[PDB]
């Protein structure tokens, strides 16, 4: 054979003309939105998350795109007395060049995952409407991750499902208590309600707290057979002492009546899906359409419409699913 | 050996107060070191933004290179009059310069840069033979993306001094926008220079700007917090600290502060004309998915 | 005085026992290692390989030594049905006696120095493991040698040198095309490799592929100042026709922008060794550890360890030198 | 005049199948002539590895001469037997020999060799007085490497029969291992028995081993390949052949090929054993420079 020889050599004053933005360079080699974010590319980015995971409404995701276009680019002085220099730092500076670069990472999973502690804490004092902030914050934070490996992808699905389980339950809970209890039909819908709640997957502490709500609501409503059941569910969790006790004495006054008084529509033994936006259940089978971002169920009467969980999403949309790790492009 | 070296490194490396000080110690050994010196002290002057002092003094009867630092300053100072100043400027520059007057080519490409015309300025600094021009050139390059033409007038800068202030300033410029292993070559250079001379608000960001293009945010929160004690206005350190605060995980409210604090940061940094761009941007976006 | 007479006289069944075995007279009149193996004492003929050129690591000898071991004794049946007779034949048969024999000679010097042009062919041609391979049989075969006057002695050891400097070049290249091209930094690693082949001293016909390849790759790199002398040292070795025009082509482009875009780690007006094991240049007065038999030059780190030229010596061992000639003990 | 020459000098030389022709051919002018005959017709089939003839057709009614050659015939066509036959003639010798029966000592002394142990051979040897027992001394003690001893025996057969084939033949090795002027001598030996007779595999490789310890190695090239060429596994051929290809530069695979060839060289010569033993040797010796 041979060696490694055996190309082409080619054939006033004028101002250069510019190279190719560093930011520029970031979109092109990235399909994950934070990074167009960094780059000041937004409508890039809004292409990404559309297409995504469904974003349609953007208005909610002012802060977060604002405050990440901030963090993108350092900046120092040169000579004195004019305009200062910008500096665009790469997640891989060791070996980015003049073509390859992509930002650093600013947002990380663990960031997140540490801000679900303040939510739960919300949550357990009560105070819904700021815990709904949060996780919602959180929820929209997610897509803007950067993450490497396959689990890390696994875990950020996990806090987005997390988050709308939350938010869908404490929305389900807020409209409880905004609706009347006069009318013995008001009170039936009241207790349909806390059965719901029931069904969102929460930590042990939260889900004792809506045993507790539904199990008083049913024994006041003389539905003693599916109060017994709340009340086994909840002393199988394994409350503090004091809640034990009370909940054992209210089950053996419904097992000496074991009889439920009215036909609510609250299936105990059948897997359903909350509604949204309407509050009723949609049980396994039936038609339903989802959020293509957090799996947000809706009656179909709600396809095309805004998520009431994420706020920023369309129901229904095919998507091609999340991205927030270079895995995905192989 | 120069007579001026500590005044001109002084002014290079942003310790304008030095360099004043040290302009008003030295003794007149001609008339051309002489007018020399006078143009740094009033581009001192220019640097702290005490325009009066500059305005005021050059007269009339000054030599030419002073009446190129007080065009510049009477650019700075009045607003009204920049689009005539530069309006003027096109047309000496179409007439007749002295070429060898350097100190006035640098004036009028202060000028251009700022009036957002690099085009100009580099037309203007081509004319020049000196080594803060092309010290200039190597700015300008850079911001036009062009690190393959920086590279080459910076070879030019290292042929002819390896060891001048401006040379090493270029090199660590070049460097950070090199990236890579060089920059830690920037770094050291801002810190060989503040550790000669003394850590300016310029040093301390230039370190700074290193440390976080390595990924290195904790290593760079002492510099700026140094800098924030130093001067609360000069606005490099506020936009680095936004930065770096976010890579540290500190709340949204602590970017806020910075973003508030730097509309009082009372010098010209783009940084926020640029954020509420991009306000406008994202609104007039959120009206394309969603014509309200 | 007197003549040449003006002594002692001294004083069953027994089998007899043996005398001393003709191998174990050459090991008692050779002090060179293959007469040593022809004798069948290999630990001698080890002792012998590390004192005098620095070999630890035998493993690589196997074939030379079993192979020279059996060259070593002839065989001649005497009795029909009895077991057969050794023969021992002798260099010095004419006057060697009972007690003065040495072996015969198998490795002549100008055997290996024919061995060569196969290795040289081999380059050529491109197949460099291949010509490692038989550059390095030659390189451990120069101990083995026996050899009659001082200019032999001279030759064997130019012959070290030869094989050692192509099995090094050869070595630098073959590693060169292992490495990354992607990264600036990358290339500019690759061209100073080549830069560095560019200085081991081959035959002209070697020098100038070195040379053309060197060429090409920092013509891509945009170093023509230095590209352009590459360009004349190979023009000077008188480069067959279509090279030596494509070479003027390229050095007029070179001359008609004599810069180089980045200062790599290589110096043209400073000798140096290249390091055998990091292949990075030591410059020619700063501290190095050389192997004993080769003369391949380490960066100190590596004193001690198994030299990469010829696999079985001791970095920088201190040793009496190559000894392969009677000559050499007076 | 021996009736016997013919058949007793093919057999020394090699020439086995000559010797069983001619034995076979020869007039029974006595009885005991007759047990000399066939005793060196079954030497002739040992000679041949055809070791089912001597067992079969010598039986215990067959001469004490032939038991002896069937005692040896036992000892080589049987290896699970040797250490029992061998222990059966050590009580054999320490209880009462007849002295004059020399065909039983060179049996015996035979069987010694070949369990590794000289010095009962020779004790067995000296027992005895005959021709071939002295050149079965000659040759033990030039094994022995006493070229000294060797020569007083061979001046014993120079002083009884200078003309004898035996007395030749020690002489020729004797010669190979005096070396010197000595060994142009020997090749003359075996060139004269081959051009009276005919040429073996035993004198080509004697010639051979002449001519290589001259350094004439290409005068041996013919005659090796002259005794491959006669018989593919005579292994003296092979091992020479080894010897000769290294002493006339020829690549290691035919080096190789006769080191492979000789492990079907079904004749039992050491050599191949001691070679893997030296592979043992050296394994081991790099364990001790390196123990890995």
């Amino acid at each position: 054979g041979g060696w490694d020889v055996e190309e082409l050599p080619p054939e006033f004053f004028v101002p250069p003309t510019k190279g190719t933005s560093p930011t520029q360079i970031w979109c092109n080699n990235s399909q994950l939105p934070v990074d167009h974010i960094l780059a000041g590319s937004f409508e890039t980015a809004m292409r990404l998350l559309h297409d995504q995971v469904g974003v349609i409404q953007f208005g909610p995701y002012k802060q977060l795109f604002l405050q990440t276009y901030a963090r993108g680019r350092t900046t120092y002085q040169a000579l004195p007395c004019l305009p200062s220099m910008y500096g665009y730092p790469n997640r891989n500076w060791k070996d980015a060049g003049l073509k390859n670069g992509v930002p650093a990472v600013g947002l990380k999973l663990n960031d997140l995952i540490q801000r679900l502690q303040l939510c739960y804490q919300l949550t357990t004092v009560g105070k819904f409407e700021e815990a709904v902030e949060k996780f919602r914050s959180i929820l929209l934070s997610v897509p803007l991750l950067v993450v490497d490996n396959k689990q890390e992808i696994a875990e950020a699905q996990q806090l987005i499902t997390i988050c709308r389980e939350y938010i869908v339950g404490l929305s389900v809970e807020t409209e409880r208590k905004k609706l009347p209890k006069e009318t013995l039909e008001q009170q039936k819908r009241i207790c349909e309600m806390a059965a719901y709640f029931t069904h969102s997957n929460l930590q042990p502490v939260h889900m004792i707290l809506v045993l507790r709500t539904a199990l008083n609501l049913f024994f006041k409503l003389k539905n003693f057979k599916t109060a017994a059941t709340f009340a086994r569910r909840l002393l199988e969790l394994g409350p503090k002492p004091e809640v034990a006790q009370q909940t054992r004495k209210i089950l053996s006054a419904c097992e000496k009546n074991p009889t439920d008084a009215y036909q609510l529509n609250y299936d105990m033994h059948n897997p359903f899906d909350i509604c949204a936006a309407s509050y009723r259940p949609i049980y396994r089978g039936k038609p339903v359409e989802k959020c293509p971002l957090s799996g947000a169920c809706y009656s179909p009467e709600f396809k095309g419409q805004i998520c009431r969980v994420t706020t920023v999403t369309e129901i229904g949309k095919d998507v091609i699913g999340l991205r927030i790790s270079p895995l995905q492009f192989r | 050996v120069d007579e001026l070296f500590d005044v001109k490194n002084a002014f290079y490396i942003g310790s304008y107060q030095q360099c004043i000080n040290e302009a008003q110690r030295v003794k007149l050994s001609s008339p051309e070191r002489d007018v020399e010196r006078d143009v740094f002290l009033y581009r001192a002057y220019l640097a702290q933004r005490k325009f009066g002092v500059v305005l005021d003094e050059i007269k009339p009867s000054s030599a030419p290179e002073l009446q190129a630092v007080r065009m510049f300053a009477d650019y700075l100072a009045h607003e009204s009059r920049r689009d005539s100043i530069v309006a003027e400027l096109d047309r000496e520059m179409s007439r007749s310069v002295d070429v060898t007057n350097t100190t006035f080519l640098l004036m009028a490409a202060s000028i251009y840069l700022h009036d957002q015309n690099p085009d100009a300025a580099l037309r203007a600094l081509h004319q020049g033979d000196s080594l803060e021009c092309t010290a200039m050139t190597v700015q300008i390059l850079l911001k036009l993306d062009r690190l393959d033409l920086a590279r080459k007038e910076l070879k030019r800068m290292q042929d002819l001094d390896e060891d001048a202030t401006l040379t090493q300033l270029a090199t660590a410029w070049v460097s950070l926008a090199t990236g890579g292993e060089k920059l830690q070559d920037a770094y050291y250079i801002f810190q060989e220079m503040a550790d000669k001379c003394s850590p300016t608000l310029l040093l301390l960001n230039g370190q700074a700007a290193c440390h976080m293009a390595q990924g290195r945010w904790e290593a760079a929160e002492g510099l700026l917090q140094e800098a924030l004690d130093k001067d609360s206005g000069y606005p490099e350190t506020l936009v680095n600290l936004i930065v770096l605060s976010q890579h540290l995980g500190k709340p949204p409210e602590v970017t806020n502060r910075y973003l508030s604090q730097l509309k009082d940061a009372h010098r010209s940094h783009p940084f926020i004309k640029e954020y509420q761009a991009k306000e406008n941007d994202f609104d007039r976006l959120v009206l394309q998915y969603a014509p309200s």
